């Protein structure tokens, strides 16, 4: 009944051309950069929530029909109770956003038009997911990314804060102004322990570095041969990769761990910057061991065993495990080249296992250059516009095919 | 203690030697698609913060 | 299943810890 009120884009009418869809896509793409400048009516952009509430609660209810709470049906009927419910669950979420984005600290208003903000961009993805190759909550992340990056990066800021500089006061300072001065003597940048902070212009080629090992590991999958049932020898892929569980999931874990950590300390001052941050949170010392040996053991192997161990749950939720692709696949009729479809489990299953704990723990280590590097992306997310441009270029190569 | 581990690592070296591992030519792919969003992104984020630091005091020219 | 409940109770912070 709920499902029903709500609206949905209807499917285009027949198939569309990919200088259409292409041209749907520099519409969204200008507007959701539009929308994320315009400040809101508070007497603090319209792009303030983004499409992450959305995904979180994407997020939620994919845990809810993992863990069998809620049931899943592959059958079209029980998916359609389901897909506007989630549609929902966005719709609920962006509401209770609007509520908690404010609370922590003229409102109502405000709550409107964060609402408003959520909202457009919940059909403005949907439009995507129709009229274009790719959805949107994908290509956000991409969006307000690499303009973040390249900003950062070769935008004129070296003048204040951490981001460039090495200079006790103002003078003149911008990404290509130093390269101009710093080339007449010393460059002062070698192969040591350093004056520490500095510059960002040679943490970038380091940011270039990691993006350039990330499409190293965004290749790396294993193929299980895949022949439908019912059709003489048309050989279709399965890939498990590498990375699995798009280790989104995993880094949110290495986030809560920390948010749980850190509030229990301020709940027992009630019934220390110090010593329980201390041993959990990295040094943040650009060097190995550093004056403080105790403070690089303790944060690195249980970041990369909490993330791990995170890993290796989330499988046995959001379907995702050995028992539950073979359902998959079974559904659509797909079987191994010379086996009984239960032996499937036990074939790929070998694979499955490792994959999602092996990621994590090269994840976790991936983090650790991100952080060790002090890297302008200064985090887990460079991968996630590899793999999103990876996803689009396909699909240009697809519609020039 | 640890007995778990010396398997873990002699399963998990298993994937690397089994997955396919790309070559230049999709080294290439990612190289090149890399700057594809680059080129796009930029021009809006600077037409953003032109308009709003002139109009509250007047201190650039836009 | 504990564990499950647990990461539940975890990914529910995260909606808690986006202000």
């Amino acid at each position: 009944p709920f499902c029903v009120i709500l609206p949905e884009i209807q499917k285009p009418e027949r198939k569309i051309q990919f200088k259409e869809k292409v041209l749907w896509t520099a519409i969204t793409l200008f507007i959701f950069l539009v929308c994320c400048q315009i400040p809101l009516f508070g007497i603090g952009t319209l792009m303030e929530l983004g499409i992450s509430p959305i995904v979180t609660s994407g997020l939620i209810m994919q845990l809810l029909a993992g863990a069998k709470i809620i049931e899943v049906g592959d059958t079209p009927k029980d998916r359609a109770l389901f897909n506007g419910a989630q549609k929902l669950f966005g719709m609920i979420i962006t509401i209770g956003q609007s509520i908690v984005y404010v609370m922590t600290g003229i409102c109502l208003l405000i709550t409107i038009q964060l609402f408003v903000a959520g909202l457009i961009v919940l059909l403005l993805d949907e439009l995507l997911q129709k009229g274009y190759g790719l959805g949107s909550g994908i290509s956000l992340f991409i969006a307000t990314n690499i303009c973040e990056t390249i900003v950062w990066k070769a935008f004129s800021p070296t003048t204040v804060n951490t981001g460039r500089g090495m200079e006790f006061e103002g003078a003149i300072i911008a990404l290509f102004h130093l390269l101009a001065t710093r080339t007449d003597k010393v460059r002062a940048l070698r192969e040591a322990f350093y004056r520490q902070n500095l510059p960002n212009l040679m943490n970038l080629i380091a940011t270039i570095f990691v993006f350039a090992v990330v499409i190293y590991f965004q290749g790396f999958r294993v193929d299980l041969p895949i022949k439908s049932a019912r059709y003489r020898g048309q050989y279709n892929t399965y890939p498990i990769k590498l990375f699995y569980t798009s280790n989104i999931p995993i880094i949110l874990q290495s986030a809560l761990v920390s948010n749980l950590y850190v509030i229990s300390q301020m709940l027992s001052a009630r019934f220390p910057v110090g010593g329980l941050c201390h041993y959990l949170s990295p040094p943040e010392s650009f060097g190995s061991v550093l004056e403080d040996p105790v403070h690089a053991v303790v944060y690195i192997v249980f970041m990369l065993g909490s993330c791990a161990f995170f890993s290796k749950t989330w499988i046995e939720v959001s379907g995702s495990s050995a028992k539950d692709v073979a359902k998959q696949l079974k559904e659509q009729q797909m079987v191994m080249r010379g086996h009984r479809e239960t032996s499937m489990v036990h074939e790929l299953n070998r694979y499955i296992p490792t994959a999602a704990a092996f990621g994590g723990l090269c994840i976790g280590a991936l983090s650790v250059l991100a952080d060790f590097l002090g890297a302008i992306g200064s985090g887990t997310g460079i991968l996630l516009a590899v793999t999103i441009i990876y996803q689009y270029f396909e699909i240009f190569v697809k519609e020039q095919s | 203690f640890v007995e778990p581990s010396r398997q873990f690592v002699k399963d998990s070296i298993r994937l690397v030697k089994r997955c396919t591992k790309p070559d230049r030519k999709e080294f290439q792919k990612i190289a090149m698609a890399t700057a594809i969003g680059f080129a796009i992104m930029g021009f809006i984020g600077f037409f953003v913060k032109l308009i709003h630091i002139p109009i509250n005091n007047i201190i650039v020219g836009g | 299943r504990l564990l499950l409940l647990l990461v539940v109770s975890n990914l529910l912070l995260c909606q808690g810890v986006v202000s």
